[PDB]
RNA sequence: UAUUAAUCUAGAGUGUGGUAGGGAGUUUUGGAAUUUCAUGUGGAGCGGUGAAAUGCGUAGAUAUAUGAAGGAACACCAGUGGCGAAGGCGAAAACUUAGGCCAUUACUGACGCUUAGGCUUGAAAGUGUGGGGAGCAAAUAGGAUUAGAUACCCUAGUAGUCCACACCGUAAACGAUAGAUACUAGCUGUCGGGGCGAUCCCCUCGGUAGUGAAGUUAACACAUUAAGUAUCUCGCCUGG
């Protein structure tokens, strides 16, 4: 995830690129069932399908 | 003629001929179509001349291969069917038979019960006439 | 069916001996040949794959029955100069009907539609214009005839008038 | 604009289009999605599939540029 | 009785005399009133302004009537 | 690897009859020789012995449905190893 | 209707062309990540909780870089998606192999649906034998809160989760909707085949969704993929 050229423009990019580390990382540190790994993943796609349209 | 569509029979030809016509009355539906058949063919014969439904066209391709015959409903200025309501007592497996004594009388003579019994399809009304009884077909009122 | 395999080579080595390589791998298949043994020379690895960052891309071109595999996919593994075995066959997705290949006329007009070196270039690829030759070459008929023609009778309307008159 | 089907590529293999197949690579060595790439769902199969392809002979990242 | 200008989404078992006008668009919504207007002004002996009146007429002050989709 | 046109040669009656009886059980007897080799190849192939059973199960219908109509069919049918 | 003797193709199959799919089994291959160990860099905390403590640490941990070994699962692609009869199927390759859709001037000519008994498959847990054991974690030990805590939290932690051959045959094995067939408004998507053809969009035949009238329902609601109009067959229900 390299990117910087100067001061903060790219700091700014920093925090995209973070916030979906984040969110991503977030689901490998509780364990839970396929299922509802399935069912989670499902809801998290019809949030996108509600907003970013 | 150029019908551009395919058309195959349900099941036994008791069965397939009454649902057609429920659905078409129930939808306001005036046209429909199935496969031809004798036993068909004669029910409709006498269900036209007792004036419940307009033209029948029995259609056959260029070759002796298939027979189809198309049904036209009767109706009226109004938009309100001449059919009330149709009920099949025979059916496969259930094959039911009563004497001539005991031949039914739809909703007071109102409606028409189809009674094949030694000569073709035939009414119950000149089937008392002619003391005989059979097979049962449908009751259509 | 057609075959294709991919040979990762010991890199920083020369290319007369990667061609003693491929020989030497030639005689590894079995009884089928007819292959081309057209290269694509030295490239950089994306990443260290045993030690090496660099090797060289190779490809074979053979056509034949399904025992072509078992000797070289095993003498591949064994073998310190080869670090890569994919074979690809027939089973990818894919589809090349005669009647569909000359799609060509897609490649020519596209370059028109991506012709944009003037300044008016108003033109867009994703816009609809609805042009149709629209040969419809498809009717599915079924011819009839007339056998009983029973009772006639004549056409009418639907069209509804309440009440006719109001007084 | 899955410029597959508008220009009816109608087949993908590892090396003759490669550079092509970079661009659909995200700079931080990840396949995009259909809202970056623009392919349709047969289309991105195949480019999905001949991106692992590719992963497995080395020329492309995993997890940097 | 009601009659009603029944465009082609209405339900016609309700509405008794069908009118299957256009209403959306200006122009044959204030066509059809007019029309209507006087029918029942000329039983009242009054003039008719846009009915039974021939040609060179009916010409309406137009709010432009085009573009008959919507979204 | 089934030699499908071949064995339609064998059992054909006429020059353009591909679908009659005695075809299709022979087709069925050459699946069920090679189902059955790939079956004891692979014992846990549970989706190759549903196939195989619904293969061996049509050919019985065949069979008995042969051996309804005319018994003297398939006196030369029977040159099969069957039963 | 049933029997028998026959003819036809529209039912259902076979062949030809087109064609999609994480359908299944066997054998190989790969990268991230964790753990352990080895080599340096460095000096006092690490760890964990609402808050702390058991635990780890000057006999050098956490951190950081390199390397090796080992096992398990295959981010992103991934979606009002695809396949399978159901359970389920998603890193890559090879071999074997199943079923499905569209068009058929081809062929057999009713060979079709259902299925008591039977046979096959059937999540996870569990069991027998031999391996394997990185992470996780019933049982168990300890530290917390509580009046009690054998629970929720924390630190350790075996069987097991993994593989090879068998056994067990149960789940909310759910669409709480048995299978087969004919008919019954329409609209909005999306996926595959076909024709037309730069995509987009035109429409045809199919699969998968939403909205929606007559119709049905006690209501919620279903509504062309019915819980509608009807038939055939099986299984099942008769208060708690
Ligand atoms: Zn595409």
């Amino acid at each position: 995830e390299v990117k910087n050229d100067d001061l903060e423009l790219a700091l700014k990019k920093f925090k995209r690129v973070s916030l979906e580390i984040r969110r991503l990382a977030q689901r490998h540190e509780y364990h839970l069932r396929k299922g509802m790994r399935l069912r989670e993943k499902r809801k998290i796609a019809q949030k996108k399908r509600r907003k970013f349209r | 003629i150029t019908t551009t569509k395919p058309i195959k029979a349900h099941f036994d030809p008791v069965a397939d001929l009454l649902t057609k016509i429920n659905n078409a009355r129930k939808a306001k539906l005036m046209t429909v179509t199935t496969i031809a058949s004798k036993l068909k063919i004669a029910i409709l014969e006498i269900l036209v001349k007792e004036g419940y439904l307009a033209n029948f066209q029995v259609l056959e391709n260029k070759s002796k291969t298939k027979r189809i015959v198309t049904f036209n409903l009767k109706y009226t200025q109004r938009r309100i069917p001449s059919i009330n309501g149709v009920k099949q007592i025979s059916k496969p497996g259930l094959r039911i038979y009563r004497p001539f004594e005991k031949l039914p009388l739809v909703l007071n003579g109102l409606g028409i019960a189809i009674i094949s019994t030694s000569d073709g399809v035939m009414t119950d009304k000149v089937a008392r006439l002619k003391k005989i009884g059979g097979e049962i077909l449908a009751y259509v009122w | 069916m057609q075959y294709n395999i991919i040979l990762l080579v010991d890199g920083s080595l020369s290319l007369e001996q990667a061609n003693q390589v491929n020989e030497k791998q030639q005689q590894t298949l079995t009884n089928v040949e007819g292959l081309q043994t057209e290269y694509l020379g030295l490239k950089e690895l994306a990443y260290p794959i045993k030690k090496q960052l660099s090797a060289h891309y190779y490809r074979w071109k053979f056509s034949g029955d399904n025992q072509s595999t078992k000797d070289f996919k095993r003498t591949a593994n064994i073998n310190k100069q080869v670090l890569r075995e994919l074979i690809i066959n027939l089973e990818r997705e894919y589809g090349y009907l005669a009647s569909i290949n000359p799609k060509k006329q897609q490649l020519a007009l596209q370059k028109r539609a991506k012709y944009d070196e003037i300044i008016a270039r108003e033109n867009n690829p994703e816009n609809p214009d609805v042009p149709v030759t629209s040969g419809l070459a498809s009717t599915q008929p079924r011819l009839s005839r007339t056998e009983k023609a029973q009772k006639p009778k004549e056409e009418l309307w639907d069209v509804v008038q309440k009440m006719g008159n109001f007084d | 604009y899955c410029r597959f089907c508008a220009i009816g590529q109608l087949r993908i293999d590892l090396i003759d289009d490669l550079e092509a197949l970079k661009r659909f690579l995200s700079p931080y060595a990840k396949i995009n999605p259909r809202r970056i790439t623009g392919n349709c769902q047969m289309h991105q199969r195949h480019v999905a599939k001949a991106l692992k392809r590719a992963r497995y002979l080395a020329l492309v990242p995993f997890v940097k540029d | 009785p009601v009659v009603a200008l029944c465009n082609t989404n209405t339900n016609p078992e309700l509405v008794d005399f069908i009118i299957p006008a256009n209403n959306h668009q200006p122009q044959s919504t204030c066509l059809l009133m007019n029309l209507l207007a006087d029918a029942v002004a000329e039983a009242k002996a009054m003039p008719t302004m846009f009915a039974y009146k021939p040609d060179e007429e009916i010409q309406i002050e137009i709010p432009q009537k085009q573009e008959a989709p919507r979204q | 690897q089934i030699d499908k046109n071949g064995i339609i040669k064998s059992a054909q009656l006429h020059d353009k009859d591909v679908g009659s009886i005695q075809v299709q059980v022979s087709l069925l007897t050459s699946q069920i020789k090679q189902l059955t080799d790939h079956l004891l190849a692979n014992k846990k192939d549970f989706i190759s012995k549903r196939g195989l059973y619904a293969k061996v199960s049509k050919r019985k219908r065949l069979l008995k449905y042969l051996k309804h109509n005319d018994l003297e069919a398939y006196r030369n049918l029977v040159k099969t190893l069957n039963l």
